[PDB]
């Protein structure tokens, strides 16, 4: 029959934003920020991925006649 | 390091406040040991008694008046720590409070409450004693729950109070080096003023006899309202001596004093006004005017009608003709806070320096026992209860009123759910309050002014944030702060927090204007273009003619004024709107109807029952709805909702599969595009702005 | 969000409609109302340009097209 | 160096400067008349969010510091130069968030 | 004919008071406009004045 | 409650009143503002 207090009052904290797990070491937040910016660049350019790692099933994704992604000499 | 030394000097300033408290017979400054049951407070108390003078206290009860120092003496209170009935009153007469806890149990919810309520009714100055630290040899451990308890205790209050801590206890009484070195700041105190202990007067009963005939007693048989005398000690603002005073003392209600004696004085004052020890008990022309008896001219004569606003006057020819020459007449014819201290410091001192004077006007008729006089006070008519379970333990404060907080009628406050309490606060569900002297369970209305135009009844509290709110009370002076507790019995407090209701009151009043917006409901029936009939909203034509001209709106948002009753079908009606409205629809009104505040007052007369505590006042709305057991009555149309061959056949599907696809592809590159767009027309407007500062600060070179 | 709280912004659902009413349903809210007036505005006004143009329809108009 | 040469200065709210601003967490809402100690004198202070405007009402010995805006905005008056950073002991951010109490 | 002459004298009564407190609406609704902004322009150039003093006396040094 | 448009402006003696004072005032000035022949 003996009182406590509670975590809330323990801590003393309260009112504040649902912060992150992915926030809390500083580690893995430099780490999840990364592999997204890994699989970021895969829009921009088109990263070297190994190679032909099967056979060669085709390029698989589309080969379009009028592009041309050649930087040119002005 | 002009800087730091123009900007440390800003811890000087404050507001300025005056004090009251004379340097001639100071008061012993009431110190407060609560806490926890069971740990600390008599064994605190003892060693206190047994190292400030020399001789034990076996059995302890009632308020203790113990000398430490030379000049002044001070006062310990053993409060219960199973009742707020002693807890509130406690925190709001208290000076200095050391406040106990256990470092092998963590905080606990009775200091909680009480640094709460200190916090909200005036902050005395705090102290904190650590004590059980039966830990164990892991001085780690130790040192650890010393740090967090300490680091928890500056958050409560403010950071860099004083911990004190002790060890297990020798035989009855505490180490006495930590009760050296605790006695040693408690003699080097220095107080500081409050305005509430500056504004009334107010002392700690510590004798209480009963001056009533036995007599009388035994003929009348356990009935009489008796007579008491409170031996007791004031301080604060000087009781006027005068008897006809209104004076509350907690938990029974106020009375008024009948008369009033100074005594000899229990404590030491210096010896040299001795001549020229623990105290532990409970274990011509101004009476000239001011004779009632002769008459005013009577009394200019033996010296020597005021609707007719007039001065006097003479003769005018005679009065002309002694100043014909007007010679006579020729005698008189021809930083900011160190000044504000200065001006308050140099009224008290003028005020004492014409004080100091003949002894009956000057100290018992015009201004009546300043501060620092053992008084005894009676009052008749005290009820019974208080005399035949009169309880040692628990303290009997006293505090006079003023002339405005005795009337009674509506007050407007504002409030907040204490932020640890679990549950919000409905409306018309009581509470207990401590707004001033007086204790009270009341029912209060919370309102809120909905943008400043209106004050109209809410349902419920907000959740975090304040509201006002109105009840019947007794109406005490604006700008108060004031708490309120839920339920007090300790039968039901369980795990949970106590007080609820945190709060300032800033203005009274004896009515208050305050509405609930109810809305008048109709459906359509017969829907024109841009009019519609609408029905079984008025039971009349009667009604409807009052309420010809009305705003009503839909519940789509559209607006429309109604205009004329229908006649046959005599609930219905004709309303004109924006344009065509739906049949399912809901047309509404807009109406206030003035809800009146209740006027229910019950002090808590909490030291007149047998058992002490266990006050149940007026339940709550859901505990008497448990207690009958009704449910809770629900709504059932009001409960939110969720609202709401072979190669031709393959080729369809293979169509209607990428058209669908493609589209929703398409719609949400335009959803994205629009926030794109919204991006750029922030970027460029920031942008805008920053080159249209720039374009000036390149010409205000000129 | 500069200086607010989460219990501030908080979610208000809307209610039903009312089962007393249940048969024509569908209580028609505020979205519902704009998309339903924008467009009947739009075919008012495409409706009165028609008009506009049949009460100055030029009696002697005359293509190719209108041998049959 | 706005208030001789300290940062923050201790100050005497007179009345809460609009309180019958109809429109919730306006500018004319949110200002306090402070009276500056250092020097006596009057100066119209800015106290953020006017839900917790409500935690000062008067002689609450508040401690302001300057406002320093980072831009343009919408519906905001110039003038206010003193925003409030702490009241009667406490910092009415922490008051706002509810951690600690003030304290009377 | 007393249906009529209550009809008559409640819609009577229902204009009066309709006129009497639109225009008392009206009225404080102007007022209050007139309190707001005079509060507003002399906080904006009473403070506005000592604010380009001090901005001119920083900006020289 | 609330209501979208002021009434009908009642014909009462004293808005009759101060109409003749105003119309009489005006043609005493004699300020009429008519037409004119061109
Ligand atoms: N080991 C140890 N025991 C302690 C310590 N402090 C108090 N106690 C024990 O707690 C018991 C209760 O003593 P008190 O604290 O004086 O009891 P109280 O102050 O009257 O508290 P209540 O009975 O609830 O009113 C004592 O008999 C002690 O044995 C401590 O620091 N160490
Ligand atoms: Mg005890």
């Amino acid at each position: 029959g003996k009182r406590a207090i509670n975590y809330q009052i323990l801590k003393n904290k309260g009112l504040t934003p649902k912060r992150n797990k992915d926030n809390r070491n500083s580690r893995v937040k430099k780490r999840k920020k990364y592999q997204k910016a890994q699989k970021k660049l895969k829009s921009v350019r088109a990263v070297y991925s190994g190679g032909q790692s099967g056979v060669y099933e085709g390029e698989k994704t589309g080969i379009k006649k009028g592009l041309t992604r050649s930087v040119k000499f002005k | 390091t002009m800087q730091r030394s123009s900007d440390v000097n800003e811890r000087k300033l404050h507001v300025p406040m005056v004090d009251r408290t004379p340097e001639d017979d100071p008061p012993p400054f009431i110190v407060a040991v609560v806490g926890p049951p069971g740990t600390g407070k008599t064994t605190l108390i003892r060693s206190l008694v047994r190292r400030m003078t020399k001789s034990t206290l076996n059995d302890i009860q009632g308020p203790i008046t113990v000398v430490s120092g030379k000049h002044r003496r001070l006062t310990f209170l053993e409060c219960p720590a199973d009742d707020l009935n002693a807890m509130i009153d406690i925190a709001k007469i208290a000076d200095l409070v050391l406040l106990l806890i256990d470092g092998n149990f963590g905080f606990e919810m009775e200091t909680m409450e009480f640094l709460n309520i200190a916090q909200h009714h005036g902050m005395p100055r705090v102290l904190g004693v650590a004590t059980h630290l039966d830990l164990f040899k892991s001085q780690s451990t130790l040192r650890a729950s010393k740090k967090r308890l300490k680091h928890r205790f500056w958050t409560e209050v403010y950071q860099g109070a004083k911990l004190f801590y002790l060890s297990g206890v020798i035989n009855g009484r505490y180490p006495d080096r930590e009760i050296l070195n605790l006695s040693r700041f408690i003699s080097v105190m220095k107080f500081r003023p409050l305005k509430w202990r500056n504004e009334h007067p107010y002392m700690l009963a510590d004798r209480f006899t009963d001056l009533t005939h036995p007599e009388l007693i035994e003929t009348q048989g356990l009935q009489i309202d008796r007579k008491v005398a409170i031996y007791g000690y004031l301080h604060g603002t000087p009781l006027p001596s005068a008897p006809g005073t209104r004076v509350h003392i907690a938990g029974v209600g106020d009375f008024s004093v009948a008369q009033i004696e100074k005594l000899p004085d229990p404590c030491p004052t210096p010896f040299y006004q001795q001549k020229l020890l623990i105290y532990a008990p409970m274990s011509n022309i101004g009476k000239l005017i001011y004779m009632d008896n002769i008459s005013p001219e009577e009394c200019i004569r033996r010296w020597r009608d005021l609707e007719k606003f007039v001065p006097y006057f003479d003769t005018f020819e005679k009065l002309a003709k002694k100043w014909k020459s007007v010679d006579a007449i020729k005698e008189r014819f021809l930083t900011w806070y160190e000044l504000q201290k200065a001006k308050i410091s140099k009224q008290l001192e003028i005020n004492n320096i014409e004080y100091q004077e003949m002894t009956p006007e000057q100290r018992q008729r015009i201004e009546g026992f300043k501060a620092g006089s053992y008084v005894r006070i009676v009052f008749e008519k005290v009820p019974m209860e208080f005399v035949k379970n009169f309880n040692p333990k628990f303290p009997i404060v006293m505090g006079g009123l003023l002339p405005t907080e005795i009337k009674f009628g509506i007050v407007k406050a504002r409030l907040r759910r204490h932020r640890w309490h679990k549950k919000i606060l409905k409306t018309n569900d009581p509470l207990v309050l401590s707004l001033g002297w007086r204790r009270f369970q009341t029912l209060p209305i919370y309102t809120t002014t909905d943008s400043r135009t209106r004050t109209r009844m809410l349902k419920y509290t907000p959740e975090h944030t304040y509201c006002n709110a109105a009840f019947y009370g007794p109406l005490c002076s604006p700008n108060t702060p004031f708490c309120g507790v839920q339920i007090v019995a300790n039968s039901d407090t369980g795990n949970g927090f106590r007080i609820a209701a945190t709060g300032i009151v800033e203005e009274i009043d004896v009515n208050i204007e305050i509405v609930k917006k109810l809305k008048l409901v109709g459906f359509p029936y017969k829907i024109f273009k841009n009019t519609a009939f609408i029905k079984d909203m008025f039971s009349s034509a009667m009604e409807v003619a009052r309420f010809e001209g009305a705003q009503i709106k839909t519940v789509s948002g559209i607006r429309g004024e109604i205009k004329r009753a229908l006649s046959k079908p005599e609930g219905h009606y004709r309303a004109a709107f924006e344009d065509k409205i739906l049949m399912s629809d809901i047309v509404i009104l807009r109406s206030w109807y003035p809800v009146r505040v209740k006027k229910f007052y019950n002090p808590v007369t909490s030291l007149l029952l047998k058992e002490k505590t266990e006050w149940k006042g007026l339940r709550l709305t859901g505990q008497i709805r448990a207690a009958m057991n009704l449910e809770t009555p629900s709504n059932p149309d009001s409960a939110y909702h969720k609202i709401e061959k072979k190669a031709r056949s393959f080729i369809q599907k293979v169509l209607t599969i990428s058209k669908a696809k493609d589209s929703k592809r398409k719609e949400q590159k335009a959803s994205q595009r629009k926030e794109r767009l919204k991006k750029l027309a922030k970027m460029e407007e920031e942008k805008s702005q920053r080159d249209k500062e720039k374009k000036k600060e390149y010409f205000a070179q000129n | 969000a500069k200086l607010v709280h989460d219990v501030q912004k908080k979610q208000h659902r809307e209610r039903s409609q009312l089962t007393s009413r249940s048969r024509y349903g569908f209580l028609e809210k505020h979205k519902d109302y704009v998309k339903r007036a924008q467009d009947f505005h739009r075919k008012q006004s495409t409706l009165k340009v028609l008009r506009e143009k049949a009460k100055e329809r030029n009696p002697d108009e005359y293509y190719h097209a209108m041998h049959s | 160096s706005p208030f001789g040469g300290s940062s923050h200065a201790k100050g005497i709210v007179l009345e809460k400067l609009g309180i019958e601003s109809k429109q919730p967490n306006s500018a004319i809402r949110k200002c306090v008349r402070v009276q500056l100690i250092k020097n006596g004198k009057k100066v119209t202070a800015f106290v953020p969010n006017d839900g917790c405007l409500n935690f000062v009402d008067e002689n609450d010995e508040v401690l302001l510091a300057g406002f320093g805006r980072k831009g343009k905005a919408k519906g905001d008056i110039p003038g206010v130069r003193f925003k409030v950073v702490k009241v009667s002991g406490v910092s009415l951010l922490a008051l706002w968030k509810e951690k600690k109490e003030k304290p009377r | 004919k007393e249906r009529k002459f209550t009809m008559k004298e409640i819609r009577k009564d229902a204009k009066f008071e309709a006129r009497q407190r639109i225009e008392e609406k009206n009225k404080e609704s102007s007022d209050y406009h007139a309190k707001m902004a005079h509060i507003v322009n002399t906080i904006n150039t009473e403070e506005g004045a000592e604010k380009n003093k001090y901005e001119r006396e920083r900006k020289l040094r | 409650f609330d209501r979208t448009a002021k009434p009908v402006p009642v014909i009462t003696s004293e808005v009759t009143e101060s109409l003749e004072d105003m119309i009489r005032r005006r043609i005493q000035d004699s300020n009429f503002d008519d037409l004119q022949r061109r």
